[PDB]
RNA sequence: GAAGCUGAGGCCAGUUUGACUGGAGGUGUUCGCCAUCUCCCUCAGUAAAAACUAG
RNA sequence: GAAGCUGAGGCCAGUUUGACUGGAGGUGUUCGCCAUCUCCCUCAGUAAAAACUAG
DNA sequence: CAAGACCAATCTTTACACTTGAGTATTAAAGTTACCTATAGCGCCAAGTGCGCAGTTTTT
DNA sequence: CAAGACCAATCTTTACACTTGAGTATTAAAGTTACCTATAGCGCCAAGTGCGCAGTTTTT
């Protein structure tokens, strides 16, 4: 490595910061300037502290302490090793010896001089400047030698792409002539001077002459080295001239980089701000693929060798994206070498920083890993899911325009495997998420033996919850008496009524809230129902007919060119009363294009309309004993599950509730065959039923915390997610914004 | 923003109901009388204790949580403050070559009421509370204070063990804090101070924290506010210094990371009852022998049940005493996870008595159901 | 060991039967001979640097 | 006045004709009981805050 | 008696050595440095113009 | 015993009073402040869901 550590004590929106674990790309996201710009300012004011410039001094977060500190740990494993072997009697070798290593062997004896030769040991050297009170500021070493060398080995580059220079290219020059050490010193410029003016003279001394008239003519300061070696190299180069243009200097910049320092011991460290300004999507993506390119190109493992690959170590890249296609690009090429940081507010303001986990071991989430996927990143707040219908459900435009709370959280849906790879908790992160997930996954009923029995997730739960099973007492015994009435779940049986559809006693809903409480500290809710099941509860029941009445009259055509020959044989062939569901299924059907009627043709459907809107009202309370039941028949054929937790699939395998089953067949056969199409789980009725409801409710009432009461009657288990959501996140906002 | 309590603030949320009478009927709020406090003896010092069923306890309480954890502390008081740890107040000196660790003579005995009242006049409003009788600050230094009965020459006098004693203490020492961390680093040298115990570091090769200009120099910044050093607990030493147990190591010079350990004292008593319990010896002698706690004949709840009661007794407090030891041992741990200044070998070695704990600690419930 | 400091003597006054201590007063004060107002002789021996020669 | 500090007693060992002091050793050391390796009983009385519940 | 705080330059800036990519006991050459100075009132000598080398206060 | 160094805010920024150009004993109104919060595990009560108020180490 290059950097171990970066610790800052009260300075600017510090508290007390430490970073470490630095990998080859370190990815820092986050709110803008929370803290970003302030830790650059950090790194830049020390290290222009390191080589003696008059910088201003930095402000304190708080004025009630004295100092503020900033304490950098340079790691010098590979320098000891250059320097320490016998090979190598350079004076650079000696002087770096001189200067960092010794005053600490001194003191040491033999036998652990002979311990820290033959380990396998790692060596730090750690400086600290310290800024009181009134200005100064203090080293925890006196000696400049030390500050010049650790810049000298550990240089710090800043690229800042939106002021990006694309025709001053002054420090490509000032880093390749300071990266690849080549001593001209030892060649004479004198010697230089008259080297070169004996070669590219015409004749031997006109290029001199003409030379020496200029330099009586102008007066020159001194050749510096630096310009020397700049000189050299780019007159040696068969070329000085070179949104894509920033992006070709900063890939070249990188290029020249990593190339350069696999010969030479220097491992500088390159901080860039915004590499994705100003450009294409795929532009970002293609240049960090050429890094990822160059990178790996010269690279050398056990299995990689020859002649042009190193195993020097690469310069520590740190860059600051607002973009999720650099950070995606990112993490699918460079696998366990980068690091992503995460930029945040704290109670009392001061900056709070975090790592996130990208490291995948799934290499198939590595590849499916997209733009969708690298965007939690940035979300504020996450509401994991399971399935489509919560992605329709709570994205709804019409929904989340009356809670705009809600509308700053993500809805992602997370298979088991991808939640167990991405999830926040694993990853130790402070982007609060909530697992949505319902009941069953945990309970699976069996009507046969009226028995519930334990899925293996909640026994993971269980165990994940046990952690007293190893420590001392406190007052946690509630949730110890809590998971044994869990335990008893087990043993307990329940009977059932209708053949297995309703429950005698029981409130799994009791269940549901003694779950969530529970398992809430394990941020996973458990709703009680689906989603379809949410939408179709008792109270929303007339809304739903509505809705019904609504795809009847309003999406509903004729399908035939002419519409009046044919409407007037259909009412002559079938009868109104009779013979309605024929006539109906043979007139109407739904369709997207709505073409004009005769006003005879449209009086005649509308009146058709009406009767079977009637009769439909009449055999919907008639065939079905209850509202429950009428409930749980629309549930299940839109794919829902009983109370017992039972899909219509399952019971046709399993055999039960054979007359429920065919009342819902001849329904979907002979009455709801238009909606047919739209019984799918997919088939995004939810959509069409939200965005009819929240209308029509509108229409109804005018005022907009009235709507939101209506709302919450109308679902008041969708709703209580969201507004638990919202409650969270307005709490975790005054966490960062409060 | 500054916390302010005012006449508003007291009456509803700090008062509540404890004073509800006083402050309807007009009636001055008075002193914690002696009937509420009670004292205790544990070796040459005196605890002060008073009763629950007090409305000073509750307003106590209630000044903790909500008036006192808002007042902003200085940053090297590492003891009594949300987040601080004994871990935290050793670990920047892990940078030292040379250690200097002194202590303050009768801390919160010594820490003037007419100090306290400066110190948090400017964060309560200067208000009459009841009438024109009682200020609102001298009310709230009624709920703090306290009159000694053993010695009453002092009047006034914080004591040790109410509730809001040590965050008080803090809040009136941010001002020697602030001195002596503002003297220490223009001096180079790193200062930490948990309660009373202030532990200086020095990184340079110098022997500054050997001279006794720089205890002069403590001692002259304590004065100010009329505190003393113990000179019996003066500790001054090079390259390793064992404080109470826990030692700091740095043989290094320029740019050197010091390491911190625990010494074979703190792990004895633990070893020894690690061994113990392998020798199969019974609960009640390693309760009794090892760890000084025991269950005595007048504190049993019930005399349904006698032996059972004692073996579960004695049972719950060797589950307690290790699981409390191997939070200890995983607060040093973790501390090493975040900080990686803890020796290597050192790690090694807890993490086999964690091993070992664990193993016992399973052992110990295993036999429990039999 | 804390040095305090001064060149060696010859009257006269004050303390001493026989030798040692000072040679305008007032006023104030941090009591320092410190500040401000007014009005003893002899003989040695005396290195260097620096400022200053009103305007 | 410099406090040094500890709860009150009941055997046994060391110093005392009759009462007071300790109840693994080795090694090194800043000599601090400080660090590291190996392997007495009883009875009182026990306030508060803070961290920590491996991974 | 006894001690933490024991100037700022000294020419400066850059920098791998060994056999071409990894390496377990102690600074330096080199380009520029990069340009400096004899002797100020008094004495010797040509002999009154020109050339060579008896204060105060404060520390004390 | 004995002492120099005795926090940082506290709302903040601007600024004449008296009779219109010079003047010989001691801060402040005002616009914005400019927005804050009860009650986190345990107990009471409806009676098992929902609402109101027996550890370690260190200081000691």
């Amino acid at each position: 490595m290059t950097i171990e550590s970066i610790r800052v004590k009260n300075l600017l929106s510090f508290d007390d910061v430490i970073l470490r674990d630095f990998r080859d790309i370190n990815c820092i996201i986050g709110r803008n300037n929370v803290g970003k710009s302030n830790l650059l300012k950090v790194i830049r004011y020390f290290y222009a502290k390191l080589e003696n410039k008059k910088v201003i001094p930095l402000d304190f977060h708080t004025n009630y302490n004295a100092v503020g500190e900033i304490t950098f740990t340079f790691d010098t494993t590979r320098i000891k090793k250059i320097v320490t072997s016998r090979k190598n009697n350079g004076r650079f070798h000696k002087h770096i010896y001189n200067t960092l290593f010794k005053s600490s062997s001194v003191k040491l004896n033999f036998e652990e001089l002979i311990a820290r030769k033959n380990s396998t040991n790692k060596s730090f050297f750690s400086l600290t400047l310290t800024i009181c009170k009134d200005d100064s500021v203090m080293w925890s070493v006196d000696d400049p030698k030390v500050r010049s060398l650790l810049a000298t080995l550990y240089p710090f580059l800043y690229i800042e792409t939106r002021h990006i220079d694309l025709y001053d290219w002054n420090p490509i020059w000032k880093l390749i002539s300071n990266l690849n050490s080549f001593n001209f010193d030892d060649v004479d410029h004198d010697e230089l001077v008259n080297f070169l003016d004996e070669k590219i003279s015409s004749r031997k001394g006109d290029y001199k002459k003409y030379i020496d008239r200029v330099v009586s003519v102008i007066d020159t300061k001194p050749y510096t080295y630096k310009e020397k070696v700049i000189n050299y190299i780019k007159v040696a180069i068969k070329g000085d001239s070179f949104g894509t243009n920033s992006n070709k200097f900063l890939e070249t910049l990188l290029h020249l980089l990593i190339t350069l320092t696999r010969t030479e011991f220097i491992s500088p460290i390159v901080y860039i701000d915004e590499p994705e300004v100003g450009l294409h999507p795929k532009l970002a993506e293609s240049f960090v693929s050429n890094l990822n390119k160059i990178y790996s190109k010269f690279k050398k493992t056990s299995e990689l060798s020859g002649p042009g690959r190193y195993k020097t170590p690469y310069p520590n890249i740190f860059y600051s994206t607002h973009s999720p296609s650099i950070l995606k690009q990112t993490i699918k090429l460079f696998g366990k070498d980068q690091q992503v940081l995460h930029f945040s507010k704290k109670k009392d303001g001061s900056t709070r920083v975090n790592k996130i986990n990208s490291t995948y071991s799934d290499e198939r989430f590595l590849n499916i890993f997209s733009d969708n996927e690298a965007r939690l990143f940035f979300s504020e707040y996450i509401v994991f899911v399971e399935g489509a219908t919560e992605l329709e459900l709570f994205r709804n435009l019409s929904l989340l325009n009356l809670y705009p709370a809600f509308s700053l959280a993500d809805i992602y849906d997370a298979n088991e495997v991808i939640l167990a790879n991405i999830n926040p908790g694993y990853s130790k992160a402070s982007i609060p998420f909530v697992i949505i997930k319902d009941i069953d996954t945990l309970i699976d009923y069996s009507i046969k033996t009226e028995k519930f029995s334990l899925r293996p997730l909640f026994e993971k739960m269980i165990k994940e919850l046990t952690k007293e099973f190893d420590y001392y007492d406190t007052g946690f015994g509630r949730v110890r008496k809590e998971i044994d009435l869990f335990s008893d779940i087990q043993s307990s049986t329940k009977k059932h009524m209708d053949s297995g559809l309703f429950f005698k006693r029981f409130s799994l809903h009791n269940l549901s809230s003694r779950i969530n409480k529970v398992s809430r500290k394990l941020n996973r809710y458990f709703m009680t129902t689906t989603i379809e099941g949410a939408l179709i509860n008792e109270q929303s029941l007339p809304y739903f007919f509505n809705w019904i009445g609504d795809v009847i009259l309003t999406q509903m055509t004729i399908n035939n060119p002419n519409p009046d020959k044919f409407i007037e044989a259909m009412r002559r062939r079938y009868n109104i009363k009779s013979q309605v569901v024929p006539l109906f299924k043979s007139v109407f059907c739904i369709g997207l294009n709505h073409p004009v009627y005769s006003s005879a043709v449209d009086k005649q459907a509308l009146r058709i309309k009406l009767s079977f809107l009637n009769y439909l009202k009449r055999k919907v309370y008639s065939d079905f004993n209850n509202e429950k039941e009428i409930v749980l028949a629309l549930r299940l054929a839109f794919g829902g599950k009983t109370e017992t937790q039972y899909t219509l699939d399952k019971l046709r395998k399993d055999g039960e509730a054979e007359l429920f089953r065919e009342k819902i067949k001849n329904y979907k056969n002979n009455e709801l065959f238009f909606l047919e199409p739209q019984m799918t789980k997919t088939s995004g009725w939810v959509t069409t039923f939200l965005n009819y409801t929240i209308e029509k409710i509108t229409s109804e009432e005018s005022d907009d915390d009235r709507i939101r009461q209506k709302l919450s009657f109308i679902f008041p288990e969708i709703i209580s997610i969201i507004e638990q959501a919202s409650s969270s996140i307005e709490a975790e906002e005054s966490s960062l914004t409060g | 923003k500054m916390i302010l309590v005012d006449k508003v603030f007291y009456e509803k949320i700090l008062s509540v109901e404890s004073f509800k009478e006083n402050i309807i009927t007009q009636s001055a709020i008075p002193k914690i009388s002696n009937k509420e406090v009670r004292l205790i003896s544990s070796g040459s010092k005196i605890f002060y204790a008073i009763n629950n069923t007090s409305p000073h306890s509750h307003v106590q309480l209630r000044l903790n949580r909500f008036f006192l954890s808002h007042i902003p502390l200085n940053s090297a008081a590492k003891a009594f403050v949300r987040g601080g740890s004994y871990l935290k107040y050793l670990e920047p000196h892990i940078y030292g070559s040379s250690y200097c660790r002194l202590d303050i003579s009768s801390f919160f005995n010594n820490i003037s009421f007419d100090d306290v009242k400066q110190s948090l006049s400017p964060y309560i409003k200067d208000e009459y509370l009841i009438g024109t009788e009682q200020k609102l600050i001298d009310a709230i230094l009624n709920s703090v204070g306290y009159e000694s009965p053993i010695r009453k020459d002092k009047g006034m006098i914080i004591p040790m063990g109410f509730r809001t004693s040590p965050a008080i203490s803090n809040i009136v020492f941010r001002k020697m804090d602030l001195l002596i961390q503002d003297f220490c680093a223009k001096k180079g040298v790193i200062y930490s101070r948990y309660a009373d115990d202030m532990l200086f570091s020095n990184p340079r090769e110098s022997k500054l924290l050997m001279s006794d200009y720089f205890i002069d120099e403590i001692s002259s910044l304590l004065s100010i506010m009329g505190f003393n050093i113990n000179q019996s607990k003066y500790i001054s030493r090079e390259k390793e210094i064992s404080i109470n147990g826990y030692v700091i190591e740095n043989k290094g010079g320029n740019g050197s990371i010091g390491t911190i350990r625990l010494s074979k004292s703190k792990l004895n008593t633990v070893l020894k009852v690690t061994h113990a319990l392998a020798q199969n010896i019974p609960y009640k002698n390693i309760c009794n022998k090892y760890i000084k706690v025991r269950l005595k004949e007048k504190n049993i709840k019930y005399e349904s049940k006698k032996d059972e009661f004692e073996k579960k007794y004695y049972r719950d407090q060797l589950i307690n005493y290790l699981g409390g030891y191997r939070s200890y041992l995983i607060s040093l741990v973790k501390f090493h996870s975040e900080y990686k200044c803890v020796n290597s070998d050192f790690i090694i070695q807890i993490n086999g008595i964690l091993n070992d704990i664990q193993n016992h600690i399973q052992k110990i419930k295993k036999n429990r159901r039999l």
